[PDB]
Parts: structure tokens; sequence; C-alpha cells
């Protein structure tokens, strides 16, 4: 006898994560001011296999970073940290409307610095 | 507790 | 779908580098005395749905006061600041809890103890015993390392919608998008960011 | 547009202030923000309180009708007695009307409250200042109009409970001593008459909004009234059953009834402790019956959050724990009450189950009472068997991690009771709890980790024997426990939790070598491990067991060759050459404690050799490179391993103290002249490159050296005995090595730790160098001194730093002041006042000392040319600065000290302790005293810093505070008063004879 019982980013593939903090370039205060700490992910879409960098702060989740690897971003040094890069982006949505960004990104060790160039320039030639 | 000296982490 | 939430407390306590976080997530490091009030909304993307926050992020020295008690007319929740690493900011919650709750009678309340980071803490846990008898939850916090930085909001959030199962979820992350005349302009402010030292080279992150 | 209102020679148009307030309080940015600017400037125009009985009357914005209040309130509170006596009694007369129909119109009772509650207050600041003096019949007249309505009797509820706050709850700060007796004098001379309305309408009234804020109105009345309103009427009767039925009196009821369990009561009358049991039997009743019974699940109950279910649950908490702390012996010997006992602490059983971290440390602070008490007090723990046997589950159950610190170990003293009052019990609960981690019904990372603190916590309450099996059993159930489980995450966690708990028995591994020895050459496997936290646990854990048992490693054990330290030391480089260099040192940290219970001089330095062997061959071979071409420093590889060797050296200086001497000689001149080189290279680089150079990685690098060096040298004098050795070997090359380094680089280039490295030479040998302490401050006084007297923000940790050198050099060596050029010694004082006005506590704690011991040291020169040349110069000076940080509101941190110091100053002039006239020979008659002439600079200074104050205001305070200058709490008292005043118009000068 039967008895009847009582994100946004599931499309993509994560090429690389790694736990870092993020800093936006305010050049009217010639300052860098922090944007979020937390995993940053390399994802990559299956259906397009684009990559793109999606970041999101601990705790609340809210995304500081969203853009596209382009393979014309360039990854430069800071010159007070052997463990950051600086790099401009023309077109962020963490935070609405399509903006262009001077970025700094830095991690634990210079290690996970120089292996996210890695990654970073390899997901530079998968977009093309 | 000899058995301490096989304790491993796999 | 959102909740007036008035910030008080003592001038210096880091109410207005609290909601900075939240907005931007920047850590201003300057202490620039807000004068009267700041309004900024906040929202937490939850399982509930969002949830807005005005914040009235109100100044704590008194010259600066402003309307005082006229900020918190018809607030629906509160957070009160002190700072553990001064005395003086923890002995005075009992004047801005009584100068709130006169106003708001029934709301729920957050105490935060700022500045847990500080390796010279003066007032200590065992000495924060005030919200017992008030009813109002506490939580050390610290803006400048985010230990127990969301807790405020997450707690306020749960009493207004009455939901305890309320959390905080992944906002959806949208596909991002894909000229000459400006090479050179992005190359002056790419020289200008490279050599300008990065804040704080001393910290795990 | 907006800013019309602003404009007073032109009418005030109400309809433009409710569409500026309206776009503030409802409106959104750019607008709201306008307003907000307009309303701020509105309110504040000191002619504004004019306009306020327009506003009251012809306006319908609630929000602008309390911007009016808020406008009366400042003019009440701080200028009232200035008025026209006119203007007076129509403030009064149109803020009593306001408030009568208001109650009167049921329809503007009903939806204005916060209008209705703000008059109320605003009716209070006026009866601060008129009441009773100038209106004796407000409470006969109130106790009147009370019976003629109930929405008016409700009102007059909330004035009252308004008034006591504000006299008794909040009058501390913000009234005069005497003003403050004489208002709580009235209110208790007119009690008998307001408890009598309170009374009634709590008996006879069912407007249940009027018993609410009648028992509101209580609860503040029960804070200072005595005990026979409460004892000699039916009022307990009342709280305790009737209120404690309907769920709106209920929370205030309960309230209420916590504050009477502390109200102040004869113990010794038998009929007033019935009285305590009977409403204690009464509240628990209507709770058992109304509420939940003592079963009910109120962790789940307080998880759903329904209602005010959370905050009842949390004043029940705090009932139950009030009133038992006191009173629970007037249940313990009665077997009629056993039951009510017994109930309560079952209801507190159950409390402590709620997952809540604030409500579990109020229930714990009241466990913790009551273990303390059954462990000393005779016959009691028998009564309290079960509760305790459930508690030890609980208390297991919710265990923090150790090291939350405050929270650990509150829990842990509370179960250390509880296992002295039943060991077999708590070892039964553990075990217990163990097979259920082996059965996997409870097993999860957390719960392991719990119960293996909770095992831990209890060292040392049981006997030997008892822990020797105890502890064998664990470990034994544990290994076996670990062997079950695969992957590395689930075997890490259970090994983990194995080496706490051997951790926390040292008891035992000093008993048990042959474990001892296998304990530790498994932290060293574990030590090449590189899963995720191993590494960083065996290091702990191996410096945690050797702080316990280091005779143990330093004896030669029976059946082993050598005392086991030389085992480690002959291994060393192969135990931690997988560990990160931090964990490295913690490692030779660990075999320096070892070393020093050596105290063999001949082997404690062979040790000490052989375990620095590894460091000092880099060492040497690092000085033999380094000096052959100083291009090596610059390779930030050459620069990690030198600060690395340093840090190791800090590290085993850090356990072995005064013993480490002989390894500092090792190493000590050429690392002075590497100091010298890295100070060379951070020079050449900031000028090659300009100040960015000193935030990129090399500079950073070789500063640390730098900084580390600096460590060393302050750990080790910090700590030695012999301090010839440090005078005569150690102080003079480390001066000439960073003194002058200091002195001749930029700002920015300049280590704060050089101070504080100078802070520990003139502590410990301050006294044997008196050039030296010259030649510091030469150096690093007027230049710092550049460098944080621009702002209160720059060089933070140099501020620090600079204060607490001058502090010690005060007090160590005042001799170095005395010889300061006038020009620097007046620097010396402009800096210490400097201090006065940081709001930074570290700067402001130190300058006020520095005043103070400084005062001192002059006093004791006696009446010699430099001490009176110092009064005549600077004694003022020092009056009037810290006059000026006692009264600018922005310095309340340092109130004690301020005052303590002001003591001082003051006392110095009326003990005729200051030999010269501090006046000139023309400003003053041929004769004067100093005490005259001190209460005349004092009264001309308040006279124009504080031109609102009468003479006399002026001339009562400085007669009391200098008539007290002997008694610090009334000098205090009568420097708080005048602080008060100074914030109004027309303080009464008598206020400050109250101590009189
Ligand atoms: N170390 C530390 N500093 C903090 C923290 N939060 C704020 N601060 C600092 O404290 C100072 C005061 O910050 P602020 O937000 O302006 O305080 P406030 O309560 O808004 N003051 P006001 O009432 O006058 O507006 C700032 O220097 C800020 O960087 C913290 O969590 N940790
Ligand atoms: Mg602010």
């Amino acid at each position: 006898i039967h008895f009847e019982p009582v994100t946004m980013e599931e499309d993509e593939e994560v090429l690389y994560k790694v736990r870092a903090k993020l800093f936006r370039f305010d050049a009217d205060a010639k300052e860098w001011k922090e944007r979020g700490t937390g995993d940053c992910k390399f994802l990559k879409n299956k259906k397009t296999n684009k990559v793109r960098i999606l970041m999101r702060r601990d705790k609340t989740l809210k995304i500081c970073a969203n853009h596209i690897i382009a393979p014309e971003y360039t990854l430069k040094p800071n010159v007070g940290s052997d463990r950051s890069w600086v790099y401009a982006c023309t077109a962020d949505i963490a935070e609405g409307e399509a903006e262009a960004f001077t970025f700094a990104i830095r991690f634990g060790s210079k290690e996970n610095a120089d292996k996210f160039k890695e990654e970073f320039e390899k997901a530079q030639e998968i977009n093309k | 507790l000899r058995a301490l000296e096989r304790l491993q982490i796999d | 779908v959102q909740f007036k939430l008035v910030l008080v407390g003592d001038g210096g306590t880091g109410k207005t580098t609290f909601v900075k976080r939240h907005l931007t997530g920047e850590f201003e490091k300057k202490y620039v005395a807000t004068l009267g009030v700041e309004v900024h909304p906040l929202v937490f993307h939850t399982n509930r749905g969002p949830i807005k926050f005005n914040v009235w992020d109100t100044a704590g020295q008194e010259k600066f006061g402003g309307l005082r008690d006229g900020y918190y007319i018809q607030a629906q929740c509160a957070i009160i600041m002190f700072d553990v690493t001064s005395r003086v900011t923890y002995k005075n919650v009992p004047n801005w809890h009584r100068d709130l709750v006169r106003v708001c009678e029934n709301i729920p309340i957050v105490l935060c103890g700022n500045k847990v980071d500080i390796k010279d803490r003066k007032v200590k846990a065992k000495s924060i015993v005030f919200h017992r008898k008030k009813n109002l939850q506490y939580y050390d916090i610290s803006a400048k390392s985010n230990y127990n930085f969301e807790k405020p909001f997450l707690w306020l959030a749960r009493k207004l919608i009455g939901d305890p199962n309320l959390e905080f979820v992944a906002m959806p992350a949208l596909a991002p998008p894909e000229d000459p005349a400006l090479a050179a302009q992005y190359e002056h402010d790419l020289e200008v960011a490279q050599t300008t030292a990065l804040p704080d080279e001393d910290d795990d992150l | 547009s907006m800013e019309g209102i602003l404009d007073f020679s032109n009418d005030l148009d109400i309809a433009l202030l409710d569409q500026v307030v309206s776009t503030f309080y409802q409106g959104s940015g750019v607008q709201q923000k306008q307003a907000q600017e307009i309303l701020t400037k509105f309110q504040d125009n000191p002619d504004a309180w004019q306009k306020a009985d327009q506003i009251l009357q012809f306006s319908t914005n609630p929000q602008s009708k309390f911007i009016a209040l808020s406008i009366l309130d400042k003019l009440i509170t701080r200028k009232w007695k200035l008025l026209p006596n006119d203007h007076r009694i129509g403030i009064r007369n149109f803020v009593v009307g306001m408030i009568i129909s208001m109650c009167q119109d049921d329809e503007v009772f009903k939806t204005q409250k916060n209008l209705i509650n703000k008059s109320d207050l605003t009716l209070v600041q006026i009866l601060k200042q008129e009441w009773p003096q100038n209106w004796p019949e407000f409470i006969p007249e109130l106790i009147g109009s009370s019976s003629s309505s109930v929405n008016v009797c409700e009102n007059n509820m909330i004035v009252l409970k308004l008034l006591s706050e504000e006299v008794f709850d909040f009058s501390a700060e913000q009234m005069t001593q005497a003003k403050a007796l004489h208002l709580k004098n009235s209110m208790s001379k007119e009690f008998e008459q307001i408890f009598k309305l309170c009374f009634q309408v709590l008996e006879q009234g069912s407007s249940s909004s009027l018993i609410v804020a009648t028992l509101e109105s209580l609860l503040r009345y029960l804070h200072w009234i005595p005990y026979r309103y409460i004892y000699e009427t039916n009022i307990l009767e009342l709280l305790s059953t009737k209120f404690m039925t309907s769920p709106d009196t209920r929370a205030i009821t309960l309230k209420c009834l916590t504050e009477v369990s502390n109200l102040k009561i004869p113990q010794d009358n038998d009929l007033i402790k019935r009285q305590t049991v009977l409403f204690f039997q009464n509240t628990l009743q209507q709770i058992a019956t109304s509420v939940m019974p003592v079963t009910a699940d109120l962790k789940a109950t307080y998880a759903n959050a329904n209602g005010n279910d959370q905050s009842f649950l949390q004043d029940l908490a705090m009932f139950l724990t009030t009133y038992l702390a006191r009173n629970r012996a007037l249940l313990e010997s009665d077997e009629s009450l056993r039951e009510l006992l017994l109930n309560a602490h079952q209801y507190l059983i159950q409390l402590s189950k709620i997952e809540e971290r604030e409500l579990f440390k109020t229930t714990l602070d009241y466990w913790h009472n009551l273990v303390a008490d059954l462990f000393y007090e005779p016959l009691k723990k028998h009564i309290y068997e079960e509760i305790c046997s459930q508690l030890r589950l609980v208390i297991i159950e919710n265990m923090v991690r150790p090291e939350t610190i405050q929270l650990y170990k509150s829990e842990r003293e509370v179960l250390v009771y509880l296992t002295h009052l039943n060991v077999i019990d708590t070892e039964e609960i553990m075990i217990s709890k163990l097979a259920r981690q082996i059965d996997g019904s409870e097993w999860s990372w957390h719960n392991i980790n719990t119960l293996s603190w909770a095992i831990g916590s209890i060292s040392g309450t049981m006997s030997e024997d008892t822990e020797k099996r105890f502890v064998v059993t664990v470990i034994k159930d544990l290994l076996g426990l670990c062997e079950q489980k695969r992957g590395k995450d689930n075997k890490a966690v259970v090994a983990s939790d194995i080496m706490y708990v051997v951790g926390q028995y040292p008891r035992f591994l000093k008993a048990h070598w042959n474990f001892l020895r296998t304990v530790i050459l498994k932290l060293f496997e574990f030590m090449h491990e590189t899963h995720e936290g191993v590494q960083d646990m065996a290091c702990d854990t191996f410096i945690k067991i050797v702080q316990k048992c280091k005779y143990h490693f330093v004896i030669q054990q029976p059946r082993e060759s050598e005392p086991f330290i030389q085992t480690i030391i002959r291994d060393i480089q192969k135990t931690t050459a997988d560990l990160q260099p931090q964990q490295v040192h913690t490692f030779y940290k660990a075999c320096g404690i070892i070393i020093s219970e050596e105290r063999s001089v001949a082997e404690r330095n062979r040790l000490l050799s052989d375990l620095m062997q590894l460091p000092n061959m880099a060492w040497d071979t690092i000085v033999e490179q380094s000096t052959a071409n100083p291009t090596l420093l610059l390779d930030s590889e050459t620069v990690k391993i030198i600060a690395n060797i340093i840090k190791t050296n800090v590290a085993v200086c850090t356990s072995m103290g005064a013993d480490f001497y002989p390894q500092l000689g090792h190493i000590y001149y050429n690392m002075l002249q590497l100091y010298r080189a890295v100070s060379s290279m951070i020079s050449a680089q900031v000028a090659a490159e300009g100040l960015i150079a000193t935030k990129t990685p090399k500079v950073r690098g070789l500063r640390t050296i730098k900084k580390e060096i600096l460590k060393l040298v302050e750990t080790y004098i910090s700590k030695a005995r012999n301090l010839d050795d440090v005078v005569k070997v150690l102080v003079e090359p480390l001066l000439n090595a960073v003194l002058e380094d200091y002195m001749n680089n930029v700002p920015d280039a300049r280590d704060a730790e050089v101070l504080n490295c100078m802070t520990t030479v003139v502590e410990k040998v301050g006294h044997m160098i008196p050039q030296g302490v010259i030649l510091i401050l030469q150096s690093v006084f007027e230049c710092t001194l550049d460098m944080i007297n621009k702002d209160f923000t720059e060089y933070p940790e140099h501020r620090v730093e600079f204060y607490k050198l001058l502090k010690v050099i005060n007090e160590k060596s005042f001799a170095a002041f005395l010889e300061l050029p006038p020009a620097a010694f007046k620097l010396f004082v402009d800096a210490i006042c400097w201090a006065f006005k940081h709001n930074n506590r570290d700067v402001e704690v130190n300058g006020l000392q520095i005043a103070l011991d400084l005062v001192k040291n002059i006093e004791r020169m006696g009446n010699v040319p430099f001490a009176n040349e110092f009064h005549k110069n600077y004694f003022f000076i020092f009056v009037s600065e810290t006059f000026f940080v006692l009264t600018d509101s922005d310095h309340k941190s340092g109130f004690s000290k301020q005052a303590l110091l002001l003591m001082k100053l003051i006392s110095l002039v009326y003990d005729n302790k200051i030999s010269v006239p501090l006046y000139q020979e023309a400003e003053v008659p041929q004769g004067t005293s100093n005490q005259v002439y001190l209460s005349q600079y004092l009264a001309n200074m308040l006279s124009n810093a504080f031109p609102h104050l009468t003479s006399e205001q002026i001339a009562s305070f400085l007669s009391a505070l200098t008539k007290q200058c002997k008694d610090l709490v009334v000098f205090k008292g009568t420097l708080r008063d005048f602080l008060v005043q100074i914030k109004e118009v027309g303080g009464d000068p008598t206020d400050y004879l109250f101590a009189e």
C-alpha cells in the first residue's frame, strides 16, 4: 500500500581560484582604495570559452570584480609590493554600468602572485 | 600508548 | 522593502568607517567628523530577497550633533557603537541608548564594540554587560579587519523580516562585456597608479 | 528656494517649514541633504526658540513640532535663567497647554506618541529648572488631573518616569552635586503621594496601556525608593500574579521583580524573608501555567523567534539568576521549598541550552556563582546533584576554542568546580561522549574538537592515578578513532585533538618519560606534514609541552645516554627542514627554554653554542661576503637570510634572557657594523629614488634588519642581570651605531624602534650613564619633536615612543633635562603640553604623567635657582594648559589625571612650597602672597575664557577648589560641578559649598 510522503555562474568552469585583496585607484585623490577581499576566480564560460575574473567579498558575497581577461590588458608591478599586479580595466560591471578602472590585486605571497600572472596570461590566450 | 608511534595522517 | 537604520555613538568610534566599508569596501584611515548626519542606502542580497537599509550615520561629536535625537524619528532599527580602546565611549553607551529609546520605543538594536583589531584593548569583554537588561544584541567588530562586520546587519535583517533563517547569498554575476584615442590617456593614469605604493603592505592580504 | 525659513526679518512660513522637514525625512539624495543643512542652521539660530510657539500651534507636521521642541530644549537647559521671567512663565504655560490638548484628542493621543513623549521630556526639563521651589503644586495637581481622564493619567505616568530618570539615573553627569541632591530630596518628599496614585491604578485599572506605563514608571522608582513601599503593601502580590498573566504587562513586570530582587532589605526579619520567597513562588507558578512548563525546549523556542519570546527568555534568565544569586539560601533548608528551588534551576538548565553567546555568558556567570558556593559551603552540594549532572553535559557540549579567550576560561572554571564536586560523573560523561564519536552517532569535526577541549580543560582536578587511567583511556580511544577514518582532512583533525589533550596533561607526561619521548618524536614527524595546519600545530604543541616539562629534557633519563635536548639539537636541521621561518624560530625558542634549565654555566653555554651552530655559520659566511662587496645587501635573498638569522637570535634570547649573553657577544660587534652598512644603503637608495624608496620591498627588507637588531638588543638588555657589562660593553657601541644615523636621516627614514630601544636602555641602566642619556636627548629630542608637533596625526609610532622615552628619562635621569640649554628646556615644556592635547590615550596619559613627575622633580630640588626660575617661567603655563584640556570637552578621557596634576599645582602654593613670588614686582603690591596672586590670576583667566559666568560663580568655584586641594575625590566633584555650570547661564554659586 502506497503511503504518500510529506548565483549566476553555474554555466562556467573554475580555471583558477586564489585569495586576494583588490584595490581601485582614485586618481582625483592620488590614493589607492580597497574594493574587496575574497576569492578571485577565473571563470570559463562553456558556451563561449571566454574567461572572466569574478571576485566576491567574504561574508556578504558582494561582487567586487567582474570583467573579461582582455588580451590587451597588461599586468604591471607596483612600486611597494613584490606580490601584487597593477593593470587598467576598461569595462568592469561589479557596480552597475560597465566602467573603467585602474586595478591593483595583492596576494598572500610572491608565489601566488606569479602563479596568478601565469594563469592570467594563459586565460588571455583562451580569449583568442 | 605505544600505539602513538603509528599515528599517521593518511 | 527598505528600513531606516540610525547609527549613533561617540565621536571617533568608527561609525562612518564601518558604513563606508559596507558601501564601497574601502577602509578610510582619516577621521573626518560627520556633520549632523549622512544618509546612505545599503542593500543586501538574502535568500528572502534584497533588503534595503537607509542608514542614517549620525555625528557623535556634540558640537557637530545637528538635529540630534531628531534624526531618530521613525527609525526601525539601530546600531550603537563604542570603541573598545576607549572606556569613555562605553561609559556613554547608556546615554545614547536613553536618547534613542525615548524616540524609538521598540526597535531591534545592535551594540557594537569596534576596533578589536587593536592589541591594547581597554574595555574588556567581561565589563560589557549593558546590553543584557536592554535586550540589545552585542558584537565585537572591527571595520579594519572586517571581524564580525556583517553580523549587525544580518541580525537586523532577521529581526526586521521575521525569519531567523534568513541568510546572505551571492548576488548574480552577469556576463561582462567585451579606443586608440585614449591609449595615452590610460597610460598617464597607469604610470601614476604604479608609482603610488599600495597601503598596508604588512597585512596578510 | 528652501533657504527662506533662515530669513527671520520676514515671518516664518510654516508651509515652507513643513516642506523642508518633509524633504529631509521622506526625501532622498541631494534634496534631503540640502534640507538637512537648512534644518540644522535653522535649529541653531539663537532666536529660533521665539518662533517655537508658532510651529506648535499652526504646523500640521509632527516632525516640525518635534524640531520646535528640540529648539526649546536647548534653550531651557542652557539659557533658561537668562530670560525675562515673563518668557519663562509663558514657555511653561504653552508647553503645559499643548500637552493637555494632545491628551484630550483621543485621535492625537493615539497617533502622535513620539511628539507627546518629546513634549513630556521638554516639560521635565522645565521641572528641573522650576520645581518645586517655583511650582510647589505640580505633584498635587498632577495627581488631581489623573482621575479626570485615562489618557491624561497614562501620560502623567510617562512624565513621572522621565522625571525619575532625569533625577536619579542620569543626573550624575548633567547637574551639580547640590542640584541633584535638591531634586532627589524633592521627589523623595512627595513620593508617598505618587506611590498612592501608582498603586491605585495598578489595583483597579483595566486600560492595559495605562497599566503598562504605570509599571514602566515603577521600574524606575525601584532604583531608589525605600523597601517599605514594596514589602508593606500588596504590590508584590500584584506583580508576581496578576501582571505575570497578561503578556502585555509580563515583560515590564518581570523587569520590575528583577529590580525588587536587588532592593536594600534587612536580612534578619523573618516576615520579609517570607515575602521574598512568596513572590518568587508566585512568579514561577505563573510561568509554569501561563507561559511554558519546566520541560519546554527553550532552545527551540528561542531559535523560532516568535513575537517577543527571545526578549522574554532573556528577561527570565536575568530574573532567575539575579534572584537566586541573592536569595537561594532562603529556599535550601525548608523541605516545602525544595521543588521550587530545583524547578527554578531546571529553567536555568533549559535556558543554558539556547544558542545565543551573550545569553549563555549570563547564565554561565550564575553557574559559576553556584558551583563555587557548593565547593565551599557545607552540606549544600547534595541538593543540586541532578542540576549539576545536567550542567556538566551542557558545558562540555558548548565548550569553545581555547586560545573567544574569555568564555573558554569561564567555562573551564565552572567545569573544574563541577569535576571536584563529582569526578566520577564527569569522567563517565566524557568517556560516553567519546564512544558516540567512535560509533559515529555524534561524530563531527566540531563535535570532536569541542570534546577534546573539554577533556583538556579539567587537567589538575583528578587524582594522578585516576588521571593516569583517564588519560590512557582517552588517547587509546582517540588513536583508534584516527585509524578508523580516511582522508587527510579527517585524520588531521583527530591527530590534532590528540596532541591538544596530551599538551594539557603535563603531570602525566612528566611521569611517563618513554611516552613523552614518543609524543615529541611524533610532533617532529608532523613538522614535515604539508597538510594545512599540521606544522603549526606541531610547533605550538612542542613549545607548550616544553614550557611545562623542560626539566625532563635537560636531565639524563634512565635508559638514555644523553639529555634529550642534545638529541633535539643534533637533528635540528632535519627536524625543521620543511618548516616556514616563523615556525623555525618557535622551535629554537622552545630549545632555549630547555637550555635555561641547565644551571651549570659551562654546559648551558655549550648547549647554547650547539643550538646556534646553524645560524652562526650562515652568519659568519654572510658577514664575510657582506663586507666583501656590499652589493649583496641588495640581493633580496641575502637580506631575507640576514633577517631570519637575527629573528632566530631574538627567539632564543626571548627564552634565555640573561643566559643569552655569550651568544650576543659572538655577533654583537659585527651585527652593529651590519646595522651601519644597512643604514648607508637605505640612505643611498632614498637619495637615488626619493622618499618612495621607503615603500619598496628592498628598503623594507633592509629596515627589517635594523628593526630586528634593535629588538634583539632591547630583548637582552631588558632581561640582563649583569649591568656592569651592559654599560661597559654594550651601550657605547650601540649609541654610536644608532643615534647619529637617526638624527641625520630624513624623517620618513627614521625608525621609531630606535626610540623604543633607547627607552629600555634608560629604563635598566639609565642611572649609570648620565652622559649617555644626554647624548640620546641631543640626537632624538628636537628632530623627533619637529616630526610630531605639526598635527596629531603623522608619525604615530614616533609620537608614542617619543613620550615613553621622555617619561623614562624624566624618572631615571632627570639631570639630563637640567643640562638642556634654556631654549631646549622650553621645547621640553612645550612638548609636554602638546601631549596633553592629544586624544590618543597612549600619548595623553604619558604627557600628564611627565608633567606630574616633572613638578615633583622640581619640588625635590628645594629652594634653588633652577627651581625658582622654573616656577616663574612655567607654573602658570601648566596651570592654564591643564585647565584648558579640563574644560574644552575634547579630553574627557584624562579628567582624573588632569585633576591630579591640577591639585598638585594648586597645593604647592597653599603649602608655600614656592619660594619666589609668582608675579612681577610691578604688577602687584610688594608682599602679596602667592595664594592671593594665584586666586587673582585664575579669576581673570576664567573670566576671559568663560565670560558668561558671574564673578561670584568664579570666586566660589576657586574658593572651594583651593580649599579642597588635599581631597582628590572632593576636588574632582568641584571640577565636575564647574564643568556643568560652564554649559549654562545662571549657575548657583552656592553649589560649590556642597562638600562643606
Ligand atoms: N584600528 C581601527 N581603526 C578604526 C576602526 N574603525 C574606524 N577606525 C578609525 O577611527 C577613526 C574614526 O573613524 P570615523 O568613522 O570617522 O568615526 P565616527 O564615529 O564616524 N566619528 P563622528 O561621530 O565624528 O562622525 C578613523 O581614523 C578610522 O580610520 C577600526 O575598526 N579599527
Ligand atoms: Mg562619522
